[PDB]
């Protein structure tokens, strides 16, 4: 009897400098790279 | 045709030659069509079907092989143990470990467990 | 031969008691009771997928049920429904 | 009017056959047992449409049966022998691999000396010493009668080894237990030949333990044979009860003779030395063919509608039924034994087998020859005497069914040869 053989490896690790701008950097119409926060009050 | 045209229903012969010519040209969507005209004859076409693969097999055409298999087996049609164990011999060579992993499926759903030859061969592909 | 044993016969067949007999009866065969339940879940589904309303009188679980013990060789209602005929 | 159906020609068994089962948890479900004068026998009683699953239409608890181990360690599950009792020795004393008949035998002389048994009172619905169609209880007229030495020097080695068993393990100096349970060495053949003619074997499930075992089941030896049967035995481990289920697909209707294979794939040979039965329908015996013409295969298969696998022969009837009633399982038997040769997809010719069909006569009728009788003798002695012994019966049925299979060899090269040019 073979088993249904199922495969799930959750990997944790530290980020790396380069990887981090993977994630909060996006697209944009002109663009303009976007993605800091430059101003202390945010309302 | 020609044979058809008068009205007279061919042999069971003559069906089985035309499959395993047409399995050795490698010619697998042609042989499809002459096993639905032996089933619309009220014909059986298991061993047809098991020559038609064999000869798929050893004609160096293994994708169309491994197609024709698992449609056939789909419609409740089960194989030789033979078979069974040159398609996931030959699978397992070339280095296809879904087409086996599926033969060995429904080899063990038809009734026949796996032995030791047939995870050796898939370990081989796994390794 | 009891002769006063009809009222519970009829309370057994109208309260609902004959799915937990026959659900015992059915895991008589099974080695594992959870394949069992698969099983039933893939027939019920395989039967909804057909037809929609048509899954039996109310529901699919208790149509495939009394279709599985209908097979057995014994007489079971359409998806165990059997409304009261004293009802004004 | 009464309906005409196979059933309707035999009586209704006693009441007390099913009342003696129905007291403990035995069920039949839409069967009938039914008593003629070869036995009893299993019917149906209700229209059977074709099923999805099988269904059950007997339940057999173990508490019922009788059930000795196959391997080394004995294990009776039925613990009915006490620790002590000098009669394990007996049954020990065996050869593990090929006397199993002896223990059932032992095991069952010893069921019928102990109290609030079933066996007690099932025994009398068992066949006796005149009504049994073993050939262990039959005569040295009866085995040369049969014609065939093989099987008559067989049969005398086996009731030689029966009697040299009761003689070594039934002595004088024995205690009177075991004494008491086969006083004459007759009584010990036919519990040999009960235990021979009547077991099941079938791989059993009790607690964790799954073994293979030799059980007596009553109320399934009544199950009389058929190669196309109808249902198979099935054991249900949650409540330790065998079962006899339909077929799934097949379609019963009332009065049909529910039938269960014995020996599924032996010759007519071994049923006649275990169970004392022949049929000429059998699929698989064997005839011996010396010539060297060999006959071809394929057209053979095409001519007679045998479509299938050599390992599982089929007539096709939706190819040609009412054309085709000549296919029976002499012509499958046939075409398994006749010497066949197929190179690749080279078509036959003519005159090699029109030579090679006429070379298979001359030596079926060379074979036929052979036998002091002939086929309308064997058939008016058989009708000739009304009650006769049942041995006797049964070696001229076996040489009449001998005689009936060469014949339909025969005239199904006729058909061969006479059709192959339409």
């Amino acid at each position: 009897m073979i088993d249904r053989y199922k495969h799930q490896q959750l990997r944790i690790g530290s980020v790396s400098p380069q990887q981090i701008s993977a994630w909060a950097t996006k697209i944009l119409p002109n663009g303009e790279i976007v993605g800091e926060v430059t101003k202390p009050y945010t309302f | 045709r020609r044979e058809l045209s008068e009205g007279l229903r061919p042999l069971h012969e003559t069906f089985l030659a035309l499959v395993r010519l047409f399995g050795a040209k490698g010619l697998a969507t042609r042989g499809l069509e002459i096993l639905a005209a032996m089933e619309k004859l009220k014909y059986d076409i298991r061993q047809a079907w098991l020559v038609l693969v064999e000869e798929l097999v050893r004609s160096n055409h293994l994708e169309d092989a491994n197609k024709v298999f698992l449609k056939g087996a789909e419609g409740g049609l089960r194989a030789t143990d033979e078979i069974y164990d040159l398609l996931i011999e030959q699978d397992c060579k070339v280095g296809d470990h879904s087409n086996a992993l599926t033969i060995a499926y429904e080899m063990e759903a038809a009734g026949r467990m796996a032995t030791t030859f047939h995870f050796n061969c898939l370990l081989s592909v796994q390794a | 031969r009891i002769p006063f044993l009809e009222e519970q016969v009829r309370k057994i067949r109208d309260g609902g008691k004959l799915l937990t007999m026959d659900i015992h009866r059915l895991l008589l065969n099974e080695d594992n009771r959870f394949d069992f339940v698969n099983e039933i879940a893939a027939e019920a589904k395989q039967y909804v997928e057909n037809n929609r309303d048509e899954y039996g009188a109310k529901k699919a679980i208790l149509h495939v049920l009394s279709n599985r013990m209908n097979d057995a060789g014994v007489y079971r209602a359409e998806a165990y429904m059997e409304s009261d005929p004293f009802k004004p | 009017q009464p309906h005409d159906t196979p059933a309707s020609q035999l009586e209704l068994a006693d009441p007390d056959f099913y009342k003696i089962g129905y007291v403990r948890s035995f069920r039949a479900y839409g069967i009938e047992f039914r008593e003629g004068p070869d036995g009893y026998g299993v019917f149906a009683s209700r229209d059977v449409e074709p099923l999805r699953r099988a269904r059950v239409i007997m339940e057999i608890p173990l508490e019922l049966m009788l059930t000795i181990s196959k391997k080394l360690p004995w294990m009776f599950f039925p613990d009915i022998i006490p620790v002590g009792h000098p009669i394990f020795d007996i049954i020990n004393s065996t050869n593990p691999e090929t006397d199993s008949d002896l223990r059932l035998a032992c095991l069952l002389l010893y069921a019928f000396d102990c109290k609030d048994n079933f066996w007690q009172l099932y025994g009398d619905f068992l066949p006796s010493d005149d009504e049994c169609t073993s050939f262990l209880l039959a005569t040295e007229e009866d085995l040369l009668e049969l014609q065939d030495e093989k099987l008559a020097s067989t049969m005398r080695e086996q009731q030689q080894r029966a009697l040299e068993f009761w003689e070594k393990n039934w002595h004088s100096a024995v205690p009177l237990k075991i004494k008491r349970l086969a006083r004459d060495p007759e009584r010990f053949i036919w519990a040999m030949c009960i235990a021979q003619s009547r077991s099941i074997n079938l791989q059993m499930r009790i607690g964790a333990l799954v073994q293979d075992a030799n059980l007596l089941v009553p109320y399934a030896d009544m199950m009389n044979h058929s190669f196309q049967p109808n249902c198979f035995f099935h054991w249900r481990f949650k409540d330790r009860m065998l079962e006899v289920m339909i077929n799934a697909g097949q379609r019963i209707r009332k009065g049909d003779e529910m039938t269960v294979d014995y020996m599924a794939g032996q010759k007519n040979n071994f049923f006649m030395q275990r169970y004392g039965f022949s049929s000429p329908v059998n699929p698989w015996d064997v005839i011996h063919f010396t010539g060297d013409a060999k006959i071809h295969l394929d057209t053979f298969l095409s001519v007679f509608n045998i479509s299938g696998l050599p390992g599982e022969y089929y007539h096709n009837s939706r190819l040609s039924n009412d054309g085709d009633s000549f296919v029976d399982g002499a012509i499958i038997a046939a075409a398994r034994t006749l010497p066949t040769w197929s190179d690749g997809d080279l078509p036959p010719i003519p005159s090699l087998e029109r030579k090679a069909v006429k070379e298979l006569q001359e030596e079926c009728h060379q074979m036929l020859a052979e036998f002091p009788t002939t086929s309308d003798e064997d058939q008016k002695i058989l009708d000739s005497m009304p009650d006769c012994r049942r041995t006797l019966e049964a070696a001229i049925k076996y040489r009449l069914h001998r005689k009936l299979l060469i014949e339909k060899v025969i005239q199904a090269l006729d058909i061969y040869q006479d059709r192959i040019l339409f």
